[PDB]
């Protein structure tokens, strides 16, 4: 299938409570494989998946040094963002960054990412061309000028087309047992009378990986998008995910409703009904 | 694997 | 500026009385990242509840999973209690095995 690697940075200032906390989590698809936390007793990059543990001592050194240098980088960014937005030193603020690469089944780069947000708003993002930037405002335009001058897009591109895809390739081989296994959802429909003449049909999907799934209800073969209560896909804690979709239907009309399920672990989409 | 983006805002 | 957490309380596996399971509280869609989450057993905070490492969605909003081992029964009631800057008082969400 297709695969993605992402690193997620969060840097949070906390005036009066020490220097800003820096955290990094790395993911291949929906699997956490690495973490760093500046608040850890001895901060370093830590393995979070068995297939990453085979990486040698030098890997962990190199990765740890990156995160430690990043801790300082992002604390400066926070101070700089304060100046660019004319903000007081009394408030708590957050910078986030997500970056990485998507690859296709053949292991080739589909696209790269490198996006920053400040206080949850877009700040600066590398364009898909991997050559130019989008600055959200006049503050981010200052960073843009800076990064254009220092040819930062050229360096990101070099990473994204090289080491990003190369390491992802290697992680996928090392974790092929899990990363390259899709677990289809276990699916059932439940029936709950709300009242005399209304019942809830809840279509359940459990035990699936990766997280991407589509669960929809139809009535006489027509999408019930507006009448469907759809919960957010949620982790079970055993690597897998769960989701449900519910529709309220008139008593006796249950058989007019079908649940439809799409997931990459399924050869064909599934159609489900309440089974009295 | 990460890379070092050394350049600040 | 600030986004309020979505909250779901649920089990890892289908609930069966007398069978050990894991109780989950998933908090998502929130901003900023500070959040207080308790798992409750009959109204009382469960001790040594664990949580996942802080991450965020493509929309920059944060999510966390809080979890504890539990053996459900007919009469023991379970809940998540969540506090966030966006909430004036903590929100209690009841565990319902059919959700």
């Amino acid at each position: 299938g297709s695969h993605s690697m992402r690193y997620f940075y969060t840097a949070m200032s906390r005036p009066g409570r020490g220097e800003p906390r820096f955290i990094t989590v790395g993911y291949v698809d929906d699997t956490l494989f690495v973490r760093f936390d500046s608040d850890a007793t001895s901060p370093r990059k830590e393995p979070r998946a068995p297939w990453i543990e085979q990486e040698g001592p030098e890997y962990w050194d190199r990765e740890t040094q990156i995160s430690k240098t990043n801790t300082q980088t992002y604390r400066e960014n926070l101070r700089t963002a304060l100046r660019y937005y004319n903000q007081s030193e009394a408030g708590s603020h957050i910078i986030q960054r997500m970056y990485g690469c998507d690859v296709g089944p053949d292991g080739r780069l589909l696209r790269g990412y490198d996006q920053d947000a400040y206080d949850g708003k877009d700040y600066i993002a590398l364009n898909e061309d991997l050559s130019s930037w989008t600055a959200a405002d006049t503050a981010a335009q200052i960073t843009q000028r800076k990064w254009e001058a220092a040819r930062v897009a050229e360096q990101l591109r070099a990473y994204l087309e090289g080491l990003c895809v190369e390491s992802l390739r290697r992680y996928l081989e090392n974790g092929k047992e899990t990363l390259q296994r899709a677990d289809p959802p276990k699916t059932h429909v439940t029936h709950h009378p709300i009242s005399d003449h209304e019942v809830t049909l809840r279509c359940w999907a459990l035990g699936f990986y990766p997280a991407e799934i589509t669960l929809t209800w139809q009535r006489d073969g027509e999408d019930q998008t507006q009448d469907t209560e759809l919960v957010e896909t949620r982790p079970a804690g055993d690597r897998t995910f769960q989701k449900w979709a519910a529709v309220v239907v008139p008593s006796g009309e249950e058989q007019r409703y079908t649940c439809h399920v799409q997931h990459e672990g399924l050869p064909k989409p599934l159609t489900l009904r309440w089974e009295p | 694997e990460e890379y070092l983006q050394a350049f600040t805002y | 500026i600030q986004r309020t957490p979505k909250i779901q309380v649920y089990s890892r596996h289908p609930a069966e009385n007398g069978k050990s399971n894991f109780l989950n509280c998933y908090v998502s869609g929130f901003h900023p990242s500070d959040i207080e989450v308790d798992l409750l057993k009959n109204g009382e905070r469960i001790e040594k509840v664990e949580h996942s490492d802080l991450s965020f969605s493509k929309d920059w909003s944060f999510y966390l999973l809080y979890y504890t081992e539990f053996t459900p029964t007919e009469k023991d009631e379970y809940a998540c209690r969540v506090n966030h800057v966006t909430l004036s008082q903590p929100k209690i969400v009841k565990w319902d095995r059919d959700m």
